[PDB]
RNA sequence: AAGUUUGAAAAGCACUUUGGAAAGAGAGUGAAAUAGAACCUGAAGUCGUGACAAAGACAAUGGAAGUACCUCCAUUUCAAGAGCCAGAACCAGCCCUACUGCAUUAUCCUGUCGGGGGUCAAAAUCCGGCGGGCAACGAAGUGCAAGAGGGUCUUGGUGAAAUGAGCGGAGUAUUUGAGCUGGCACGGGCACGCACUCUUCUCCGUGAUGCUCCAUGUUGGCGAUGGAAAUGGGGUGCCCCCACCCGUCUUGAAACACGGACCAAGGAGUCAAACAGACGCGCAAGGGAGGAGAUAUGGCCAGUACUUCUCUCGUACUGAAAGGGAGAUGCAAAAUGCAUCUGUGGUGUGCACACGUCAAAUCCGUUUGAUUUGCCCAACACC
RNA sequence: UCGAACCACCUAGUAGCUGGUUCACAUCGAAGUUUCCCUCAGGAUAGCUGGUGCUAGUAGAAGUAUUGUGCGGUAAAGCGAUACUUUAAAUGUGCAAACAAACCGGCCUUAGCCAACUGCAAGGCCGGAAAGAAAAGAAUUAGAGGCACCAAGUGGGCCUUCUUCGGUAAGCGGAGCAGGCGAUGCGGAAUGAACCGCUUAGGGAUAUGUGGCGUCAAAACUUAUGGGCUCAUUCUCGAUACGUAAAGGGUGUUGGUGGCCACCGGCCCCGAAAAUGGAUGACGCUUAAGGCCAAUUAGUGAAUGCCCAUUAUUCCUUUGGUAAGGGCGGAAACGGAGAAAGUGUAGCCCUUCCGAUGUAGAUGUGGCCUGGAGGUUAGGACGAAGCUUAUGGCGUGAGCCUAAGAUGGACCGGCCUCUAGUGCAGAUCUUGGUUGGCGUA
RNA sequence: CGUAAAAGCUUGCUUGAUUAACGAUUUCCAGUACGAAUCGAGACUGCGAAAGCAAGGCCAGCGAUCCUUUGCG
C-alpha cells in the first residue's frame, strides 16, 4: 500500500452544475461556457464561474452604489474613452435614497421595474447578457460589480451570543425577555463587550 | 467509575492540525493601552486623514488640468 | 534493452559501442596490457631515482 | 368465526353393472366436471407414487476449479463458405539467458648467503642479510563495469496511414576508442589531466481533406440441413483443496451467554404547530395575506377568474422610565453656527478592466505566466 | 381472585431500563476523553466525523532537519541518616532566519518625554537599495493559504513497548509517551482479538517478506567436493521467539588459565513427587531429520540453490476524481456505420494520470421495487391479472425481459410528473394452517 | 520560595484596609462564571529633605435567580 495519511482533507468542494429550474439561465450557461473555453480572456471565466451559484450567493446591488462607483472610477479617465459597461450577474434595484444619477450602460441579470425607470429616464440603457455577447465578446472595457451580503439578518445572528466579545444577536421573538441575569452587571454578571483576539 | 488517561489526545488533536498563531499585523488593536500616549496618536491620526482628503483634491484637480 | 529507444534517448551510443568492441577486441587488449605495463614500470624506476 | 364467488342457463349426472350402505366402474349434460354443490382461481409447507442418480461410517449445508452423464434452453455454422477446434510461420512489445573491460596486487613471487631444524643421510616448515621482479591460461574468487538464442493458452496483430541501427533509397567514406605524437596543471620526473597502426558502417525519406468505431494471413480436423456439428448456459454425481452457528449486548462469542420446529398473510420515524439553516421559485424598500364580498355562476362548480381599505412582517434604534432619535465636504468653534449637494469618512490587504514592462514558447499573430501604475467590486483588519 | 375482591372507565398511565426496527451500489469515516449537573446504566458542553460552501490557486504551510539565541534540575555523580545537594546529561522545549516585514536620507503633524531641540516616542508622506538572500556540508516536501454555516455517532474500553505508584503476588488496581485491537481480513508462529510479515477494486505473469526445504506438505528426488560437539534405559536427550526449575554435585566427554595440580567454560547426567490414555503438532530421527557457526553447486578461475502472500513490478478490465488534454461550421466523391457544446443514461466521441478494505455515523444516485392521481403512448377471447419452472437472455446489484404451461378466464403494460397506511428472517411478535416425536406414552 | 545599612527588631507620624468614569489581563477554562491575582487612568490623601513608596497583612481564608433590607438621585 501507499501511506496517503490525511490525502482527503486536501479534497475542495466546488459546483460543477446549476441546481436552478430556469430554461434561459440554462441558455446563458451554455453559451458563456462556451465563451470561457475558447477565449483567453479572464472576464469571461469569472461569468461563467458567478452563473452557477446559488441564489443567496449573488446578492443584489443598489442603483445608488453603482453610481458612486462610476464615478469614482470615471474621475480619473482620459475624457476621450467611454465609460465602461457596468455588468453584474445578479439582480438591480432601485434607490430612493438618491435622485439624480448620470447616464450609464448596465447589463445584468433582471432589473426591478422602477430602476429600469430611472435607468432609462436618466439617458441610459439596461442590456441583457446575450446583447453584451455581441458588444464586447471578450469583455473589455467592463466594470464587474457584486451586491452586499454583510448586512442580512441571518450573518447577524451567527455565533453564540453569550461568549466575551460577542455581538451576534440571538434567536428569540419576545424582545424583552432576554434582557437580565447574563446581560447586566446588577445581575450576577455580564457578558464582556470585548476580547482581545 | 472516574476514568482519567490523556491516550488518544494527542493523535485527536493532530488531525486537523495545530494551527499557527494569527500574524503579528492582523487584529492589533490598542484598547487597553497607556492612555496618554493613545489620546496622542488619535490627534495624529486625525490629522492624517485631513492630509489624505486634501491630497486627493488636489491630485484630482491636477489630472483634470492636465 | 531497446534498440530504438535507446538511440532515439542518446544519439551518441554507437560511438560508445564501437569503442567497447574496439577494447574487448584481442590483440588490441594484448598489446594495450603489455605496451601500459611497461609504461607504468618504467616510469616508477625513473620517477623514483 | 363465517364472501353462499358452481354455471350464461340446473341443463344439479336418466339408465346399466358391483356393493348392506357410503361409494366405485361405465354412460350422459355442459364450451369446460382437474366447474359435481359450500363446487372461480387454487400458492407455500407437508405427504403418496413412478422413473432416475448415486452413496460407507467422514452431520448436513457452503467456496473454488475440473470431469462423467444428461439437457422440452439459447446462439452460430454447413462448400467455398473462415463457424468451431487444432499446428506451424512472420511482425511489434514485454520478459529470461548469451556475448565484458578497467584499476589494485609488496604482510607477495623468485635467487643466493648465514642461522635454525630434522633425518638412516638432505630437503622442508621458520628467521635475518641483498640480487631481481607480473604468482598473469583461465593469477586473485579485490572495487567499479558499458559487451543476437528461449517464452508469450503472461499481450496485440497479418500491414485498412509498419517512423524502424530493424522498412526503404543513395557510397565506401564518416568518426568512436586504443597505441604513438608537440603551453598550464601534478609530484620530488610525468603513471600520461586541461586547451589547440589496429579498431567500427554512414547520409536521406512517407501528416491525419482519416473526428470515432468495425471490417485483411497459412495448413489440417469437424460440419453437405440433421433425430447434425459446435460454443455458451442449466441439472445431478464424483475427485483434490478450502471452510466453526445465525441475530444480539459486550473490551472480548463457535461458546457450557440470551432468542431461534416449518409455511402463508399482517407488522415499527408518522400527522400538526413554533423557530432555524441549506437549496428552488416570484417580487423588491417594499413583500404578502387572512376573513369576507362580487359576478362568470344560475354532474360541470368544494375548482378557476376578480377585489377594496384594512392587518401583518420589514425600511431605526435606544432608555427601568419620563423621553429622545443617526449623510459628506469646506470655513469655523455656535451648550439648534454658516455655505455647497454628480456622491465611496480615512488607512492597509484585495476580482475584473485600462495603461506599460519582463520571461517563456509559436506560421510567428498570438498565447501561457510574472510584475508597475490607476480605479478598486465583494470581503477582512485598524481607526 | 386478598399485607386491600371483582367489573368498566381515566388508559395507548410514565419508563435515564429490556426486546424489535423491512431494497441495492457509490464517495467518505469515528469515539470511550475535557468542563458543569441529587451528576455515575443519563444529559448538556468542547474534540474527533460528514455535508454545504466563501475567498485574489502556491498566499499567514509543516507531529522533520540546519544555524543563532533562551528555558530546565531527572539519570549519573556526592555526602542527612550514620535519601538532601553545589555539578550535571541523553531524550525535550520557546523564538528568529527579507514582499502588509526589515535597512538608508528629506519632509509634515502631536493640547507626547526632556531645561530646550537639529535629541527621543508615535502616525504618515517623498526618495534609495535589494547576491530577493553569495561562499563556508549551508535544507526538504505525492509543499494552494485563510474564513464560515448546518448536523450525526461517541462520553463502559482493552492489549503491548519503554517509564513507573499501591500491593506478598495476580490473566490485580492507578498513571506517563507511542503503537495497536475494538472497526480487519490476508500470509506465518500446529492452535490463540492484541505476536511476526503485510495492510485489502475484478483477473493473469514475474519477484519477494515473515517462515521454511525426511514424510504428512510446495521446496536440498535425505544439497555440499564445510568445521566442531552430543548418547539421553516408564512424563524425558534435543529441536520455531512472544509463551506454560534453583543451589549443589559427576573423571561422562570435549578445552582453557595460571602453576600432575587448583580454578573457569561447552554439551550430557543426578538434584526433579499426583490424580481418564496422550503428545518437539503426529510419525520418526542419532555418518541427525539435534545444538553453535558458515556456504550456494565449491582453493575452478568471478553479484541471484530452492518454495509459499489480497505486498512489490508489470499487463488487461471496472469504478470514482480538487482529475488533465483533444474533436464536434458534416473535406470532396460514393468498404460500412456513427459524430448530442454535454453534472447524472445504453455514459456525445477519443486519449491520458492517480485512488479504491471498514463497525457507529453522514451524504449521492436520468439507482431498483409496491398501491392510487394528472398526462401521453400501447396491448387483450388468435386469451388480461394471478400462479408454476434443469425457460434462457440482460444487469457489479436491487431487479428487468423473453419462452413453455398438456395453467387461468377479463382486464392491463411503458414513459414524464403528483401522492402514500410503499419493500421483513428473527420482536418468549399477531392470526390461520402444517409438522418430527408416534402407531409411541 | 525570598530577604541583612532588610522583607527581621525598636521607634516617629498616619488610615492607600477610602474612592476609583462598565480600561486591559492571568489562573480554572468551554478559553463561561465565581474566588484569588497582575499592569493601569482619574480624585482625595499618608510618610519622606528628595527620588519614591502605599488603593491591606504576596501566594488558602469563600457564594447565583427570586425575596427581605439599607445607602444614593
Ligand atoms: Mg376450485
Ligand atoms: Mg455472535
Ligand atoms: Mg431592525
Ligand atoms: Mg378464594
Ligand atoms: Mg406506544
Ligand atoms: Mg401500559
Ligand atoms: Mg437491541
Ligand atoms: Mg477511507
Ligand atoms: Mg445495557
Ligand atoms: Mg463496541
Ligand atoms: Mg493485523
Ligand atoms: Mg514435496
Ligand atoms: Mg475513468
Ligand atoms: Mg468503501
Ligand atoms: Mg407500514
Ligand atoms: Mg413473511
Ligand atoms: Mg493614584
Ligand atoms: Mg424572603
Ligand atoms: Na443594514
Ligand atoms: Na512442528
Ligand atoms: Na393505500
Amino acid at each position: 500500500g501507499v501511506d496517503l495519511t490525511g490525502i482527503s482533507k486536501k479534497s475542495r468542494v466546488i459546483r460543477h452544475h446549476t441546481y436552478s429550474t430556469n430554461p434561459y439561465i440554462k441558455l446563458l450557461i451554455k453559451l458563456y461556457k462556451f465563451l470561457a473555453k475558447r477565449t483567453s480572456s479572464g472576464f469571461n471565466k469569472v461569468v461563467y464561474q458567478r452563473l452557477i451559484k446559488s441564489r443567496s450567493n449573488r446578492a443584489p446591488i443598489s442603483l445608488s452604489r453603482i453610481a458612486v462607483v462610476m464615478k469614482r472610477k470615471a474621475v480619473f479617465t482620459a475624457k476621450s474613452k467611454a465609460a465602461p459597461i457596468a455588468v453584474v450577474v445578479g439582480d438591480v434595484l432601485d434607490d430612493v435614497r438618491m435622485a439624480r444619477i448620470p447616464a450609464m450602460r448596465v447589463c445584468a441579470l433582471r432589473f426591478s421595474k422602477s430602476a429600469r425607470q430611472s435607468i432609462v429616464a436618466a439617458g441610459g440603457e439596461c442590456l441583457t447578457f446575450d446583447q453584451l455577447a455581441m458588444i464586447a465578446p471578450t469583455g473589455k472595457n467592463t466594470y464587474l460589480l457584486r451586491g452586499r451580503k454583510s448586512g442580512r439578518e441571518s450573518v447577524r445572528h451567527f455565533g453564540a451570543s453569550g461568549v466575551p466579545g460577542s455581538h451576534s444577536k440571538p434567536y428569540a421573538t419576545n424582545r424583552g425577555k432576554e434582557t437580565k441575569r447574563g446581560r447586566r452587571t446588577g445581575r450576577s454578571y455580564k457578558r464582556k463587550a470585548f476580547r482581545h483576539v | 467509575s472516574k476514568n482519567h488517561t490523556n491516550h488518544n489526545q494527542s493523535s485527536k488533536n493532530h488531525r486537523n492540525g495545530i494551527k499557527g498563531p494569527v500574524p503579528l499585523h492582523l487584529h492589533n488593536s490598542k484598547r487597553g493601552s497607556w492612555l496618554p500616549a493613545l489620546v496622542n496618536a488619535r490627534r495624529v491620526r486625525k490629522h492624517n486623514q485631513k492630509a489624505a482628503l486634501k491630497k486627493r483634491r488636489e491630485r484630482i484637480a491636477a489630472f483634470a488640468a492636465k | 534493452k531497446n534498440r530504438r529507444l535507446r538511440l532515439r534517448l542518446n544519439p551518441y551510443v554507437k560511438r560508445e559501442t564501437a569503442a567497447a568492441k574496439g577494447m574487448r577486441n584481442v590483440a588490441n587488449r594484448d598489446a594495450r596490457r603489455k605496451a601500459k605495463l611497461a609504461r607504468v614500470t618504467k616510469a616508477k624506476k625513473a620517477a623514483t631515482k
